[PDB]
RNA sequence: GUCUCCGUAGUGUAGGGUAUCACGUUCGCCUAACACGCGAAAGGUCCUCGGUUCGAAACCGGGCGGAAACACCA
RNA sequence: AAGCCAGAGGAAACUCUGGUGGAGGUCCGUAGCGGUCCUGACGUGCAAAUCGGUCGUCCGACCUGGGUAUAGGGGCGAAAG
RNA sequence: CGGCGGGUGUUGACGCGAUGUGAUUUCUGCCCAGUGCUCUGAAUGUCAAAGUGAAGAAAUUCAAUGAAGCGCGGGUAAACGGCGGGAGUAACUAUGACUCUCUUAAGGUAGCCAAAUGCCUCGUCAUCUAAUUAGUGACGCGCAUGAAGGAUGAACGAGAUU
RNA sequence: UUGAGCUUGACUCUAGUCUGGCACGGUGAAGAGACAUGAGAACUCUGAUCGUUUUUUCACUGACCCGGUGAGGCGGGGGGG
RNA sequence: CAGGUGGGGAGUUUGACUGGGGCGGUACACCUGUCAAACGGUAACGCAGGUGUCCUAAGGCGAGCUCAGGGAGGACAGAAA
RNA sequence: GUGAAAUUCUUGGACCGGCGCAAGACGGACCAGAGCGAAAGCAUUUGCCAAGAAUGUUUUCAUUAAUCAAGAACGAAAGUCGG
């Protein structure tokens, strides 16, 4: 009879992310005569820490090509840039690490950092650490270019869709066992109100569909229905399978 | 309940020019309905025809694809599109004793045709040979597959695909492999195995018509 | 016995041994 | 204790108009012999008593047993 | 704890010995925070939850002021309704 | 409540969100019948409103058609869960390696035990005591042990016990 | 024949979700038919034209939607190379 | 607007008797004998039982017969034809 | 598919035939009482990287060598751990 935890996030009030010291929107710049039509070169003047992502953020440097000034992005740090590095952005770009350009106009093999879902919009495939996108297969009837993203999926995507050449920075970060609830306590702080998660079945039924009995114990199947009402699909939500995953 | 192939019509299968026997034969596919167009069911389809039934007194183990590319009225107009040896052949050929060097590459065509080819080559004992194997060392093998990859490529490379399949036809190619060969190691058994369309160019109607007519 | 089951049932054995010496 | 179920060849079991299946047992084959296999045979108050029915293993009551399930709150 | 120095033994691989160093949701233990046991005191109390001794932790998921946010079938909950 | 409104999200599968189990070591057996969840619609059965057709003077009635869902069919137990009986049988007895049947979706595997889980029960044997319904070790047809939880194993504990 | 907290294979509902229909809601083709002038032969059955009738497929943009930008070089053409 | 799903949520209900209540039972609507004390009535979760049906005849009328059982006899025939 | 069958897949088009696409293995025939490697082992092409035996030698050093407890490197397959 009570809302439980997982409806009460969606308020956000305890469950908005901790954006106070993040350094900014991690984006490719804006698409342009330049990129259009040529190059513009740009300055790697930076590598930070961007707290709550495990990838490194790029502080690049550009010029403006119509006013006496300087535009500053904050690309995703793709593995092996460095500062004083000159990347380039654009159609017209060269295949090299940091580079930004049309998957349309790269080879059948190589992949990606920071992949456009629509042409125009600033990159958001395979931007967590470690990550990057595969272009399989160009058409140039159609203008569509099929990829591979980090899920293993298969996607076609317009041709005019930048990207950066290489794998993001911040290698097996998920490697390394965490070893201590401290340690989990001081990564979550910095995302967001999640971490101590407690079992549905310690709790009490009121506030879980899961809660209550004399024994901890579900009770009821744990796989519930895609179109339950809220409050209600927890547990293995919509699971085409269940068990160990043995052959694939 | 009705037998479907009552519903088949026949077409006359043609070949380029490059063969003096222009009529592949007959095939056949139902007549068009709906959305279903037979001209679309026709296209695409590959006919494998020896070569002494394409030319007129040429060998039998040689075999051409010809795909079809366009059919108006009751003619299907085929096109090259690889061209292989027979089981038998190949499988007389490869015996003990002998060494088999065997190259491949990949080539285009002055008019956009990627072709790979695949190419063989046996050696020959001399007929004073006392010794029962005939076997090239690796340096000389290394050397012979070099030779017969570097005149595959300035065979194909400066010409046109209807005078390259007109070229292969009486396998020119090998026989001046073999005969590039010899001063290296004796060759009797050479031939352009098999070859390959990887990729064509967009299918230019003006030219499948030069092709099959003039 | 076949040689090689001998030396299986022997293993077998060695575990059971080292398992009810190591519960002391 | 209250409630429910069961009782059929030697064994485990099926099932209102002359009781099935399999193993077991017997006999004859095959084999030097046993087993297997092959061909036949025997075997059961259907727990006891009463009643309904033309006719009860069945259907209905009573009793013998046997087997489950409840046997709680102070 | 890693890192570092020196000596010694080794064919090498490397090993041994003595220092140095100062890690750790490390140990004893103040302040702080907490509240185990006496089932102590008190139980018309000092107190509508306190006091004494004994205790747990005491560089970390640590303690804490102020400013903000979340409001009733709602909030918030390392979960005891 | 509502706006193409808002949180995750200054995010993008090494990420968010939802669960269970709970370091390490060693393992995690069998069952998709049931209930869930999910995949495929294949001729498909059922299937509302609207729409189509017919009869009627109309209200109306009838018929055809056939969306999801349910049925039909696969997958899934680190989903919820479940994991048997009755007889005979070894040259002393005793047990039963072994053999018959009935039956299940599968008949509890590896392990562990009168354990915080065993009624009978203060179980039986050993040890500890002068004497022990306590403790430990062992046994196991275990009323009613058991595998994402089983069995262990240092360090630790204002935890329970001798 | 008074409640409340909680559960569900109780009864009766309900937010949300899945699906069908109608409206916003257009423009071209291509199919296959029912379309309607019609035509072959009350003398007995076949080719058409524009609209309409459905159902499908493809295409377009102009409603509607999304993204980027300080709405900064878009489309077609002409140079000059 | 229509159908499905929908303890996520809403509202409500969850009989009675009873040697306390629950479990059991139905003594909750009926019928026979007894209790029952020679009119009638008369109680316990008193005793022994029965009922939620069945029958175009097992209803109606008329006619004609005599039933259970036993004894004695009769080919097969026997305890029973 | 087998000795024969059956479990299994099939008017939902299974098998068969054709054209494509994807993935991961595997490198036939040539392949030999042939080669190389300390053994284990090593076979598609091409390139790079070091290494090596044998041969040739009127080169150089001049005994620097052989076998070797302890110790060290590699070590099929199976098995174990992480991706
Ligand atoms: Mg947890
Ligand atoms: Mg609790
Ligand atoms: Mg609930
Ligand atoms: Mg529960
Ligand atoms: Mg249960
Ligand atoms: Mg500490
Ligand atoms: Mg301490
Ligand atoms: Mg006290
Ligand atoms: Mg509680
Ligand atoms: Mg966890
Ligand atoms: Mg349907
Ligand atoms: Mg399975
Ligand atoms: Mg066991
Ligand atoms: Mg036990
Ligand atoms: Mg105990
Ligand atoms: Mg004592
Ligand atoms: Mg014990
Ligand atoms: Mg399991
Ligand atoms: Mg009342
Ligand atoms: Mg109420
Ligand atoms: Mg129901
Ligand atoms: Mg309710
Ligand atoms: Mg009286
Ligand atoms: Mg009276
Ligand atoms: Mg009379
Ligand atoms: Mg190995
Ligand atoms: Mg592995």
């Amino acid at each position: 009879g009570r809302v439980i935890r997982g409806q009460r996030k969606g308020a956000g009030s305890v469950f908005r992310a901790h954006v106070k010291h993040r350094k900014g929107a991690a984006r490719l710049r804006a698409v342009d005569f330049a990129e259009r039509h040529g190059y513009i070169k740009g300055i790697v003047k930076d590598i930070i820490h961007d707290p709550g992502r495990g990838a490194p953020l790029a502080k690049v440097v550009f010029r403006d090509p119509y006013r006496f000034k300087k535009r500053t992005e904050l690309f995703i740090a793709a593995e092996g840039i460095h500062t004083g590095q000159f990347v380039y952005c654009g159609k017209k770009a060269q295949l090299n690490i940091g580079n930004v350009l049309p998957v349309g106009t790269m080879p059948e093999g190589t992949i990606v950092c920071c992949l456009e879902e629509k042409p125009g919009d600033r990159g958001k495939l395979a931007r967590a650490s470690g990550n990057y996108a595969t272009v399989i297969s160009h058409n140039p009837e159609t203008k569509k270019t099929r990829v591979k993203l980090p899920s293993g999926s298969k996607k076609v995507i317009s041709s005019a869709n930048r990207a950066v050449v290489g794998v993001v920075a911040g290698g097996g970060r998920i490697d390394k066992p965490i070893l201590k609830a401290g340690r989990a306590y001081h990564k979550y702080k910095a995302k967001r109100n999640c971490w101590p998660r407690v079992r549905g079945v310690a709790m009490n039924p009121v506030e879980h569909p899961f809660g209550g009995g004399n024994h901890q114990h579900i009770g009821k199947p744990s796989t519930i229905r895609r179109d339950a009402p809220a409050g209600r699909k927890v547990g293995l939500i919509a699971a085409r399978r269940t068990g160990r995953l043995r052959g694939t | 309940v009705v037998d479907p192939f009552s519903k088949k019509d026949w077409y006359d299968v043609k070949a380029p020019a490059m063969f003096n026997i222009r009529n592949i034969g007959k095939t056949l596919v139902t007549r068009t309905q709906g959305t279903k167009i037979a001209s679309d069911g026709l296209k695409g389809r590959v006919f494998e025809v020896s070569l002494a039934d394409l030319q007129n007194d040429e060998v039998a183990f040689r075999k051409f694809k010809l795909i079809t590319e366009d059919v108006q009225g009751k003619n299907c107009l085929t096109n090259f599109h690889g061209m292989d040896l027979t089981r038998d052949k190949m499988c007389s050929m490869v015996k003990k004793w002998q060494t088999m060097i065997e190259a491949h590459v990949d080539v285009k065509t002055t008019d956009g045709y990627l072709l790979r080819l695949f190419c063989v080559g046996f050696t020959k004992k001399r007929n004073n040979q006392i010794r029962k194997t005939s076997y090239a060392q690796h340096q000389q093998v290394r050397q012979i597959r070099k030779k017969m990859m570097e005149i595959m490529t300035r065979e194909v490379q400066t010409n046109d695909l209807k005078e390259v399949v007109n070229k292969l036809i009486p396998d020119s190619i090998g026989k001046d492999i073999e005969k590039a060969c010899q001063s290296i190691y004796p060759l009797h058994d050479v031939f352009v195995r098999k070859v390959k369309m990887l990729k064509k160019p967009k299918f230019e109607l003006g030219k499948l018509m030069e092709l099959h007519g003039e | 016995m076949r040689a090689k089951w001998r030396k299986k049932r022997m293993r077998r054995l060695k575990r059971k041994r080292r398992k009810m010496r190591q519960r002391s």
